[PDB]
């Protein structure tokens, strides 16, 4: 029944600590976005851990998107301004606009509204992440238009991930070549078949998986001898679909946790197409749990998984548990007659020359059609003379 | 308390520890699933909706 | 005369370090603790000696 | 910055110091480092510095933090086109300055270590004794490389990229040819150290730092060397071309 | 345009935290050297990183030097005395003198002035180290003598680098035994040879290595079968040479890492000699590294490194890397008769005796000579009676 | 010496640089033969 503490607390003294500034930066965020849009916004996060709209928000300021509109500063002498440029990116971006820190941002359309308040501490200066919105149904449509409009944006890339030691390294790249369907040199029956498969799942509408009661997912196992372009192929068939694509690149710090990071990342682009090139150096302790994500009995769907190997024996011990495995040999005559067109023979050889010249590169690996041409443009180039049949019959010996 | 059931999965009974087997705590029956008969093919295709687009006497080809 | 940025000027009580008039107002009591009870005077050779063996003995 | 002030480079223009009791002086004498700089001049931390001509300031602030001293790097322009063109001149900058260091990357236990030290002996073409038809080509291909025109590369949708392997038993010349390339050529030369610890993770780091000097020689001394489980990685990140 | 934070912020709250403190401990010390030399002393550096001049400061301090003068003490209740005593250290140190911690020194003549200001913390007493100069051409001068001193003081010392887990271990020791060239038992002719690089290294001039543009470094690799005392060898050897000498202990820990610390460490001690004893006991992984620091493009001078092996075909593959390989084999007759004049058998035996000795001890290594001598020794010492001959045929057999 | 140095590579040639001028340099000859037979040796 006694009490230790008898101190008896001023009023003072039960005052927040933190809370003085931050009530009043929030109720001056409100105050001003009343003023200039005449309805009254709500905090939804205080802090908020997510990402995602956080960098759909910085990407539509920095690209100039009608859609954000800048609200407010919060501190008169913190940064207004800011720049894309960071020195650690493969592709730097020298984009300067309004700083996202110190700001407050709206989407009044979508009801929804943003600001990132900065502060000092340890001893840098962080900020608080506050989402604010007019009322739960618009909150709540905001957040079901996230991974739509990520959708539509990774179409336009492709994201790689390198495993590392520490986990996955999630890493975007421009599409700087477009790839037509044309351009996918392959046996034409095999390309025919596969295609059926990809237009279903990624170009037509999806009611063919619920007609049929068929599991929207797929994984196809592309193998062959090595140096049969079957890295090169991928690429080409990954770069006919519209849809985001993403590469997997197993290393040696590949492990069951890097196996699962990729595969929900790659599950949040659904429908997309994930390559994961040469499984066949995957670490052997991690290929059980490897094949059960893909078939087990917490298997998920969304993606068309296209793997390469030149060891069939070793990635699928059932050689079967992949949808389909697709043997990719050398390329016959007609082959090496394609790729002659699309790779500009035809810049320096008459078509009689093409045509002589698919017809001489029997046993002819894609690669060694590529190196032929590098060193016949040269000649052709340097000595206004290829001399192919020279440089063909002197490759082969 | 009260009763765990385990359910233990293999596509290679050689390599599963003897121990597991033949005790009632532990495993203490395990059973084949092998690859369906004629009866059975017939049974999955129809039940899959094989007969959408093929007629009675395709499905039994 | 190369202008500085920082021009406010600081109140005599703004240069009170941290925590030294605590641990100075102790030290000087230990000494004159120590001079009552001995008649001799006893400075600082450590004010937080990181060595442990004497301190165990 | 630093570097254009340590060297009494004519911008950036010291323009006041911050606290008038905090440091005024610095001085570049790095125990850490292998070649001691010994200049003095005005300090970084605790000043605002100018590029009057670009409309870039640059200010330090110190702070106390748990004891220790610490500082905001301040960055400031005159308007958003002026910061703009003054970080597209970083790499050019980098670029020039780079022709004039060798670049070494070194892998440890996190990943590699870049640093850039001048050449101890500096060696001339002349001095690589080796028979003049293979010294004229290997030369010749390098010395084409960046000094001819890439009409070539573009007109066949070729990557404008090279590699030459040299081989043979040890001390005869490969090494005094390689040094000979970092003095004779008009463009940054960068030796990549295989360790015990290189790892994909550090051949990804080295070919994005490579790739931001390109265009430039990247030398691989010990080739062989590289493990085993990197190699195939390694082939990967040569076949991606930045060109 | 507008601004949500609209808080009026009192002139009071423009302080900056800890500098009201700071910048009048450094008005002080800058106020009380100007009463004590007449001269205006500046800060160079706030809180200095740099190690080496500061514990050459302590040194001073510790070892009486007159060249640094106690200026004042900071705080008057803070330690005014201190003592070297650290029970870490192999050799324990005694010296008790005045405080670094609390307290401001100058070196008057070279106008670099010291203050380690105390302050509390977490919950330790810390402190930041200040730096100060009467004018930037005598803080350079300073900074260029650091090396210098160090290159002395060390040259009074052996430093070994036991390479373990996080690092390299640097420990200094006391040269408690001198060792005269005369004293280096080992076949004449090659003495003769090694000591030619060794005195136009270390004890010449150094204009012969621009004279005939010759690169300032050396290694050389001892080998022999094992007994051959190639280990005390090469520490007489450096202890005969007027620089300082530098051992690296290779262990389980040696990596590339570890290399890299030793080189540059024993680097900032050039001209210096650096002993690798067993370099065959180096992980095979950094062995082509390893190789690289001597001879790669980017190998650097300064150093005579000196290697001992009992297996030189695992060393040096082209066996050639380092500059010169030496054997070591088993003392002949004349060696022998040296050794046991210098290691003491004159003490008990005649020179006929010692003539004898020498001669019936064919085969006979270093350490066996030795191991002759303690045991014999006894006898002498035990029973009066020495029985060389007795112990020499009851040795070998 | 360019004819007894058969088989020697360029460090080899530089290691008998430098041996050779010390014994130059400190005794007032080089003795180029017996250094060409020491390193063979």
């Amino acid at each position: 029944i006694p009490f230790i503490y008898q101190y008896e607390e001023k009023e003072n003294e039960r005052a927040a600590a933190g809370y003085g500034t931050f009530g009043y930066l929030i109720t001056r965020i409100e105050e001003t976005l009343y003023d200039q849009y005449g309805v009254f916004y709500e905090l939804y996060a205080s802090d908020d851990p997510n990402t995602e709209y956080w960098e759909l928000l910085v990407e539509d300021v920095r690209s100039g998107s009608l859609e954000p509109e800048h609200v407010a500063y919060i501190f008169e002498k913190l940064e207004k301004k800011t720049f894309a440029y960071d020195e650690d990116e493969k592709e730097p971006d020298y984009t300067v606009h309004k700083s996202i820190r110190n700001s407050v941002y709206a989407y009044p359309e979508k009801g929804v509204a943003f600001a990132r308040i900065p502060y000092f501490q340890d001893g840098s200066i962080m900020s608080f992440d506050c989402l604010f919105a007019v009322n739960d149904e618009k909150m709540r449509a905001f957040l079901e238009g996230v991974r739509p409009r990520l959708w539509e944006k990774s179409k336009r890339k492709v994201t790689v991930f390198t495993d590392g030691d520490g986990g996955t390294s999630r890493e975007q790249e421009a599409i700087v070549r477009e790839v037509q369907r044309s351009q996918v040199i392959m046996n034409p029956l095999l390309k025919k078949e596969i295609y059926r498969s990809i237009d279903q799942f990624f170009h037509s509408d999806k009611s063919f998986y619920q007609t049929y009661d068929i599991p929207y997912k797929r994984g196809i196992l592309l193998y062959g001898p090595p140096g049969n372009g079957k890295t090169t192929l991928v690429k080409s068939i990954a770069g006919s679909i519209d849809a985001p694509v993403a590469y997997w690149q197993i290393t040696e710090f590949t492990s069951s946790e890097t196996i699962e990071e990729v595969f929900q990342a790659a599950r949040r682009l659904a429908p997309a197409v994930l390559v994961i090139e040469d499984i066949d150096s995957m670490p052997e302790d991690v290929r059980s749990f490897f094949l059960n994500t893909l078939d087990g009995a917490t298997s998920k769907e969304g993606l068309f998984l296209i793997g390469t190997t030149n060891y069939p024996e070793e990635i699928d011990p059932g050689l079967g548990r992949f949808d389909r495995a697709y043997e990719i040999g050398l390329p016959d005559e007609e082959l090496r007659l394609e790729y002659m067109k699309m790779r500009g023979f035809g810049i320096f050889l008459s078509e009689g020359e093409i045509k002589n010249a698919a017809k001489l590169t029997e046993g002819f690996s894609f690669a060694q059609l590529g190196e032929l041409y590098v060193s016949s443009a040269l000649q052709w180039h340097q000595e206004g003379n290829h001399h192919i049949e020279t440089m063909v019959k002197d490759m082969t010996g | 308390k009260e009763g765990l059931f385990l359910i233990g999965t293999t596509n290679y009974p050689e390599e599963i520890d003897p121990g597991l087997m033949n005790r009632a705590g532990r495993f203490d029956r395990a059973y084949e699933i092998g690859l369906p008969d004629e009866e059975l093919r017939l049974e999955y295709m129809k039940m899959r909706g094989f007969g959408i687009f093929l007629s009675e006497g395709e499905i039994k080809n | 005369n190369i202008p500085f940025i920082y021009q406010y000027e600081e109140k005599e009580n703004e240069r009170a370090a941290a925590g030294y008039g605590t641990f100075g107002y102790l030290i000087t009591r230990i000494e004159e603790t120590l001079y009552d009870q001995y008649g001799v005077f006893y400075e600082l050779y450590a004010s937080d000696d990181p060595n442990t063996e004497y301190w165990e003995l």
